[PDB]
């Protein structure tokens, strides 16, 4: 079993680092746009959220899918 | 703990088909065309419209718009039944399984399995396939074999876009009811809202990416 | 057996890394062109939810695709 | 066999790891021309759709070539 | 059992190490805007702190959570 | 011999791992500027697709070059 | 306990090879906003630091905390 | 020698690996200048191929660098 | 002891590889702006070498860092 | 003994394969600065090579430094 176990562990390691790749970088690339948006032009601020989590919505959504499957494979290892 | 592709099957002419599923594409069938009698039943013209006049109308005049450039719509009219009849039949294929049925569950989204997407893959290639050479009986020839690939690709990607998106989900409402129940109503909740948006865009997707590909079919 | 247990789900993690690597940034990428145009004008948003999900859906199938072939390698082993 | 299927599942799995990685950015950084244009131009849509399907086709055919190779490596293992 | 603790050695590494590559380039891809945002306007600076503490908050929580999980890895190894 | 086959299987998806990571994001960055072309005149588009078509044959030269060594690791390989 | 040593310097490893990704990147990223925006106003240096070193300021965080990791796994490892 | 083929095949294909992705995504984005130099004058294109070769000339170099050491790894091992 | 060298030469390679990409893509983002800023008024080039080399010191220190670690790992193994 | 020189060929794969990801991609964005500043103005060709080969001269240092490490990772293994 050990050799099972150690897989788990690799593999669910690859999936959070994956994740916080697209995350932290989709995160920072989509609120670029909204740092400078609100520079662009104050009054669109209220505005520009919109867009904004909508972009985060879908990176996160990368997120905590990669964090589910991680956690299937620490603790319901499928073998 | 969980097993993916587990479905009720049987036989109707030698050939092997899923028991399992099968109800679901039924469902979404049956309440596809339902809504369509109420359509007729207050049909509007000169009166102010129901709900399902003017939410069917709201698709009509979206899928009519984006065929226009794809298109001259005149050219080939035939295009728009189909990307709303895809649209609307894929949106509740998706919808539908927002009814929790974990008991194993009984209401399952038909994008489940690949076959009810191969389906949305290969009928709609055949669809400008054949309209491609009705319309006319590449810019690097150094390239054109990745052209080959590329027409490959396209029924390729539009089936397991669907399927994997849709599966997915079907996955992760079984991954979640392992986590405690007095918690698990508070993921479940968000993951059900996601994928409600997600099942409608993924519905958008493909009936977009279909006008598309009939645009590529039937240009020149 | 476990050999190739472990094997699966290294590399389903790879299969879920590289996915959530390719979205997260495409969808970052994305929806910086979204939040950028919505700077520059606000109705935007209105003809730019065609383009946005439009882009989205040709992103967001790179980690789907993926997430379809990881179930397969994790739970349904080939070999 | 088992050391060999490991192998396969191990380099198929990088093959589909390196194939979504340039799927998903080249398809973002090519989507985000195609919203910025009709952003800009609100017409130009029509006509920006063959520059980003043309580019979007060679994105996509990078991905299914490494598709189609794991599953030679996988289900046709060949040095198995 | 020492195969499964440098699994949860090389793994929680995993997890950090995509943590880093999230963190540091979304950092500087949101900072970028800040600073371009200050330079073109010194005024600024007061409104733009806003748009980049939300954008470097959802940054850092894909970081932290990466370290939250590479702790349970290492110090509680879940398998 | 299972030893060099599994490291000639791991050694080939590695090639066309970088592989798809150069070309599917160098096609993506070069198609970036064919559209922007577009984009902002009409006029140009029909010279853009000679520096386009340059680009993509450098980049996919790249591809195919790493495609034929891991077809001389996998079907031929050098131990 | 040799594979646990092993594990260690493969996890160290990992953790200051994805710290140097994000930090050299992440600065690199950061300073282009710096050097552009002198580039666009000369007088502006003084101003520039403040946005400049909160933005090093995060990216080195990332840097420090996965070489206090990495020290952590090597120098008192877990296990 | 076994574990010494498997270990030559692995560490060649990171090699060729890593100069794919230079190479795809270094000409990818040096065309993107070419192209967008041409969208913008296309008088200048006799001028621009200049420096784009001279820039995919450094581009390529690494990648040829590195199949040469592929090379020496896989058909000459040098331990 | 084969164990332990074996992992102290992957591990040390990791911290080089980590660190080339941190350096090399850090030191072209931030030469973009030193190039782009001698094209746009050449004379600032005097200015701008400043915070160019404020730049490259901070993109170089994560690299004789990681080198520093690199051979800590090798020649004087921690573990 | 062939665990040790399996983990050399394993570790000068790394270094090598990291150094020419950082050496492409950063001389295809310091290029990429190059063919557009000759593309803006004709004139600057002769001034901007300094900037270049200062910045291309950065850039494959840690490329360099890298192929002397892995030679020594492959032709005089330290462990």
């Amino acid at each position: 079993d050990p050799t099972i176990a150690a897989g788990a562990l690799i593999g669910g390691g690859l999936i959070m680092a994956g994740g916080a790749i697209g995350a932290g970088i989709g995160d920072g690339v989509a609120g670029n746009a909204l740092i400078s948006g609100v520079a662009r032009q104050p009054e669109a601020q209220g505005r520009l959220f919109t867009p904004f989590f909508i972009t985060v919505g879908l990176v996160e959504a990368a997120y905590f899918i990669n964090l589910a499957f991680m956690a299937l494979f620490v603790f319901a290892t499928p073998v | 703990q969980i097993e993916v592709g587990e479905h009720h099957t049987a036989t109707w002419l030698g050939m092997t088909v899923n028991t399992d599923t099968v109800l679901s594409t039924a469902i979404a069938g049956l309440i596809v065309i339902a809504l369509a009698f109420y359509l007729r039943a207050k049909v509007t013209s000169t009166d102010v419209p129901g709900g399902v006049q003017l939410f069917f109308e709201a698709i009509t005049i979206q899928m009519r718009n984006q065929v226009e450039s794809a298109i001259g719509m005149r050219i080939a009219p035939f295009v728009l039944p189909l990307a709303v009849t895809i649209f609307v039949f894929i949106l509740i294929s998706n919808w539908l399984a927002v009814l929790p049925v974990q008991y194993t569950e009984l209401l399952k989204s038909a994008a489940a399995d690949i076959n009810y997407v191969l389906a949305l893959a290969l009928f709609v290639f055949v669809c400008y396939h054949t309209a491609g050479i009705w319309r006319r009986g590449g810019h690097v020839t150094l390239l054109a074999p990745i052209n080959l690939v590329e027409e490959v690709a396209k029924p390729i990607s539009l089936s397991l876009r669907l399927f994997g998106n849709i599966f997915a989900g079907g996955i992760l409402v079984a991954l979640i009811a392992l986590f405690p129940p007095y918690i698990m109503w508070a993921p479940n909740a968000i993951w059900k809202a996601f994928d409600l948006f997600v099942g409608a865009i993924q519905a958008f997707i493909f009936a977009l990416l279909t006008i598309l590909y009939f645009s590529q079919a039937m240009e020149l």
